């Protein structure tokens, strides 16, 4: 992982993730939504396993985007779940949870789940 | 549509 | 939010939680198991929205730890995605999701969900 | 389970949920909203294990509601998935996906996930 | 959907699903693992929206295994939630939950949480 | 507010 | 491996 | 025990 992680990610509906992972374990970067634009761009903070198992295991890691930048705020957060498999053709699988802000009586709507692939391609 | 998404 | 955020917040189990809110939407910090012993303690980092509705909607979060200090390294990262609601009775409540690195065999146990709500007592 | 798990149970927020366990693994029943009436009632099925392990551990199960009934259709579907612990305050632990149906531009807004807990008092 | 869902459908592993889809919303049918012996087959039963939206929404619907027939018992249990999308290539799209009875200390890993599509084809 | 709440 | 995957 | 947990 590490110098594998580095670099530019693409997922299945065109949005792209930029990260660069430290040495010991942090994630810093940004991620940008469909249509490309110079500010939906969103800052991302994350960890990740720095000394990972040396059989075939992939790199556990996660980062979060709060949707608020200086152009949009969505009142919303989430955060990404998954590993990074490395070789020929690599990618980060991820399962994200999506979490609104609402009142107490709404609560039962804040938070979304689905999934993500994200390859270097 | 969310920032996510477009 | 923000200095609302900021402090020690506990769950149902007795983990500790410690973080500093930003100014500008960052969340750093450190978690603490169980058992409270001086490594247990592991770094965290998140983001969380610093502009959040007027009305009484919570403030959305999220932060992730990877499961590596000096002590141990247990090959997982864990997300928690949730909402900050403030008052006499301020609480954090959060859904989990916690991935384990496996081979692609091992894939479909990977990832477990659950959920936890953290306090200020 | 199967005795303990028929009969009437109730969530932290009023619903009320009626369960006969069958003697081969069957569940069968109603689900009522808050409100109470005579139709807010929609129907469930679902599987549970009738040959569980004698330790002290629970009981799997879930269950489906569609919420179409003669009044209402909500084109959406509930699954929840979880355990039985019996003994003196009996309760049943789980965790939800509600899927609506969406067209496929919208389909990252079709699932939302969340928990329940339910007693017999 | 109802006839369109009504028949034989397999996931990206090789997993059989055989379902009839009934007149009022029902969904009864057997689920069969890789290696396809004749038994690694279970029971399944659901619900689904009889009645969908005229526009091109899918057909939201969900489902339970228990892990226990004749041969093996597991334990566990397993609930599907998603939607059936039609058309030239009909395919049903789910995420599901997987919950084995553990005991109270070790219910933090009771629950897996993974996503599968199924195909005609 | 849906069925499964109200 | 769980009967689900074999 | 994972050290989330213990």
């Amino acid at each position: 992982a590490e110098a594998g992680i580095t670099g530019t990610w693409y997922n299945q509906l065109g949005s792209t993730f930029i990260v660069t992972a430290g040495a010991d374990g942090a994630l810093t970067g940004t991620y940008e939504s469909a249509v490309g634009n110079a500010e939906s761009r969103y800052v991302l903070t994350g960890r990740y396993d720095s000394a990972p198992a040396t059989d075939g295991s992939g790199t556990a890691l996660g980062w979060t985007v709060a949707w608020k930048n200086n152009y949009r705020n969505a009142h919303s957060a989430t955060t990404w779940s998954g590993q990074y498999v490395g070789g020929a053709e690599a990618r980060i699988n991820t399962q994200w949870l999506l979490t609104s802000g609402t009142t107490e009586a709404n609560a039962w709507k804040s938070t979304l789940v689905g999934h993500d692939t994200f390859t270097k391609v | 549509c969310h920032p996510q998404f477009c």
